[PDB]
Order: C-alpha cells, then structure tokens, then sequence
C-alpha cells in the first residue's frame, strides 16, 4: 500500500512538472489543480492513519509537494499552509500541543534521536 | 438464535467487534470482525463461516493499518476466484472518511463533513446517479456520489432516514 501511495505521489509530481515545462495557459492549470486535488486525496488518505513511523517520511514529503504547488498556483502563501505544517508536526510528535515554536523545539529533539526523515524536516 | 433452530447457540471464536454480517453465495451465513503492518494479505480482519465453522478467509480484507480506526463496514459485491475470494467493500472511520476497497486495495476516499458517522445504505436512482447514503449519531446524514467520492448533500437534524 505504501508502494501505491509513493507511486501516486511520484506520478503526480511528474504530471505537475510536465504541465510546468509544456503547455498552454489553460491546460497547464488543468493538470496543475488536477495533481493538487490528487495530492489532497493522498493527503486525506494518510491523514486517516494514526501515526506510522514508516509513512511519516512520505506524509511530510507529500504535504510539502502540495503547499508548494498550492502556493505557487495561488502565487502567494496563506495560513492554511501553516495549519497543514501544524497538523503534520503534531502527527510527528504523536509518534513519540501548545504552539509552532515549542512543537519545532520538541520536533528537532525527536529528530536528533535520528529517525531517518530529516531530508523532509529541513525541507519543512 | 435462528428461526429453523429455536436454540441459544454461543459463537465459538472470540471476537471484539462484528462490523458486518450476512448471507453470501456458496457460504450460507458469514460474520466480519477480529479476534484480539502494511501487508495487503495480512489484514487482521477474519471472515467467519457461521455455525462455529472455519474462519473461512484471512486473505484479502482491509489492512490492519485501518483496523485501529474503522467502526462500521458495508459490502457492495463478492467474487470467487478459487478457494480465495475478492470483495469490493466500503468502510468508514472515526476520522470522518468514507473509503473504497477492492481485495483490500484502498481507492476513491471521501472526507465526511459531519462528526461520528454511524451507518450507510446504497441508493440506485437510475442511470449513472448512484449514491452511498451515510447516517451519523449527531442526527445528520450525507449522500455521497458514487463514481466520484464527492458529497452531493448534507442535511441535518434528521430524526430518521429511509
């Protein structure tokens, strides 16, 4: 199953890139928000499982891919993206509450335990 | 206790929850549930042939990953490729999701608006307009498009639904 999700992401990532490189002003946007919603649904699918050490790496990976694509199409950030980050962070901690700053402090100590996801975290 | 028996029988196997039950082709009577990590064939959700018979299947049900969050289940077709078997089955979660499965292959997930969904029926309503109709404990109900796991209506207060 992790296979499939990984697979769907990767697929959607390439879809995204192809729209970027190629295309018409319309068809670009078509495939873009297509892949956006794809990432949503994959987001929601994993957002539906408890914590899952093996899934985390992808989870965080995924949401990044979203925010990036989301915000880039929007051509501007919003705070929905901060909440997405808040959520994923809270999940990370639930594996091992208050505000973003203590979360991060507790987060980077839980990562200094060296679970192998740091590639995403510095990305976050 | 059945009609045709009239007697108080005990279920031999030692279960937690009984999400789904009912008669299927070739089997006569069946229960879903469990006894007491991402492998599709592992599943943790035992079928049970009724009348203290064999488990009958521990093969291609929902992953044990979902076993911690699902509360209710509703089957929509049952195939038999060999001694094995293949179910397209809907579940739903404590986390306000409605899911599609095919051989314990999760596809086409929807996100429920309301909190704590309770049960689901199917509405046909003709040519290409097919719906799962989902109840909640909160006296509210959904009807989600099939095809596209995609909410169609979200009524509220709903003493009852038929």
């Amino acid at each position: 199953c992790l296979d499939l999700w990984r697979e769907k992401n990767d697929r959607l990532v390439r879809q995204a890139k192809v729209a970027q490189n190629s295309g018409l002003t319309l068809r670009r946007q078509q495939l873009a928000q297509d892949a956006l919603e794809g990432l949503r649904g994959l987001l929601h699918s994993l957002q539906g499982l408890p914590a899952a050490v093996p899934v985390l790496p992808l989870e965080l990976t995924v949401t990044c891919n979203f925010i990036i694509l989301r915000a880039s199409l929007a051509q501007g950030f919003t705070e929905d993206q901060a909440q997405d980050i808040q959520r994923s962070l809270e999940r990370v901690l639930e594996t091992q509450e208050q505000g973003l700053r203590e979360l991060w402090d507790s987060v980077l100590r839980a990562s200094c335990l060296l679970p192998e996801l740091l590639s995403a975290l510095h990305r976050l | 206790i059945s009609s045709q028996t009239g007697k108080v029988v005990s279920v031999s196997g030692n279960f937690s929850s009984i999400q789904w039950a009912g008669e299927i082709e070739n089997l006569g009577m069946v229960l879903l549930g469990l006894k007491e990590d991402y492998a599709i064939w592992n599943t943790k959700f035992c079928v049970y042939s009724l009348e203290s018979q064999e488990v009958l299947s521990d093969i291609y049900i929902i992953p044990p990953a979902y076993s911690s969050v699902v509360t209710y289940v509703h089957i929509c077709a049952t195939e038999i490729i060999k001694n094995q078997l293949r179910i397209s089955l809907i579940a739903l979660t404590r986390k306000n999701q409605l899911i599609s499965f095919q051989n314990g292959t999760p596809k086409n997930v929807c996100q429920l608006p309301f909190g704590d969904p309770c049960a689901v029926q199917l509405m046909d309503s003709g040519g290409g307009n097919l719906f799962f109709v989902v109840s909640f404990i909160s006296n509210n109900a959904c009807a989600v498009w099939k095809e596209s796991f995609q909410v169609a209506a979200k009524w509220e207060k709903l003493s009852l639904v038929l």
